[PDB]
């Protein structure tokens, strides 16, 4: 056994969204071992928050118009599906937006709760066209991981059925696209032995290195069966 | 014989699904056979899924 472990070296933030993260030295054959293993696991497993729940005052379904705004209300829900939240303390927060006024209602409208951070306050969700005209919703943001259809939440809970709630699909994984690489390492000797570039391409909310963090974790806790139980 | 008549509208929302019949416009007919991950699909080295 010649154990030669890897150790975090650099990570270039090319942007709050994306970022490369360098990895050496790797032994051979251990570039791509990790590299996928972990490319799976920051894809589908990595736990976020998400919009489940809308209820918008003179509103009883998703396919009605409200009057005084550009968007479907099916167009407004899309919008809310790709707000960018991050819920410190609990995992439900159900958040209160009143906005009236010739405006695109941004994310800046809603109000933000003592441990609630909206990353991306300038997110559209809705157009206001007539000055007259007012909104106000009920968001509510839970977490979960990878992503929740609305169609599989309606074929499970359902033990309160209030008229005027809308349920949204959850998109609660935060990373949108990741690829690792490899490229030359030029450490001391070692020569075969080179790095892996895993280039994360993630929403606001969850952050790179923390993310590759929280990956690994998880990997090594579905290890603890192979170690421990033989 | 009628004396009133109520006409309820429903509006199903059905997403894809394995039997799902799909084509392009060359005549290239096909039935979705399974909804793969996006971990399992094939991606190129940009690293973008198909």
């Amino acid at each position: 056994t010649e154990f030669l472990k890897p150790r975090l070296v650099d990570i270039e933030q090319v942007s709050s969204t994306h970022a490369k993260v360098t990895l050496e030295p790797l032994e051979r054959g251990f570039g791509h071992t990790l590299g996928n293993a972990l490319r799976r696991i920051l894809l589908s497993s990595m736990p976020g928050c998400a919009v489940t729940e809308v209820e918008i005052d003179g509103v009883l379904h998703e396919y009605s118009t409200k009057e005084g705004v550009q968007e479907d209300i099916l167009e407004i829900l899309l919008n809310l599906k790709g707000l960018a939240v991050r819920v410190q303390g609990k995992d439900e927060v159900i958040l209160t937006l009143n906005k009236s006024g010739i405006g695109p209602v941004t994310a800046a409208d809603i109000t933000h709760d003592g441990d609630v951070e909206i990353v991306k306050p300038q997110h559209v969700i809705c157009h206001l066209t007539d000055e007259n005209a007012s909104i106000s919703m009920r968001i509510k943001v839970q977490r979960g991981r990878g992503y929740v259809p609305a169609s599989t939440r309606i074929h499970s809970e359902e033990d309160e059925r209030p008229i005027g709630r809308l349920l949204v699909d959850a998109c609660y994984s935060p990373v949108e696209r990741i690829a690792y690489n490899v490229e030359a390492a030029r450490v001391e000797q070692r020569t075969d032995l080179d790095k892996l570039v895993i280039e994360m391409e993630t929403n606001g909310t969850i952050d790179p290195e923390e993310a590759i963090r929280r990956a690994a974790t998880i990997l090594a806790e579905q290890l603890e069966a192979f170690v421990d139980l033989r | 014989g009628v004396l009133k008549i109520v006409k309820v509208y429903l509006a199903v929302k059905r997403r894809i699904q394995p039997g799902d019949k799909m084509a392009g416009r060359h005549g290239n007919k096909g039935v979705i056979s399974k909804i793969n991950p996006i971990e399992d699909m094939p991606y190129d080295e940009n690293g973008t899924p198909v």
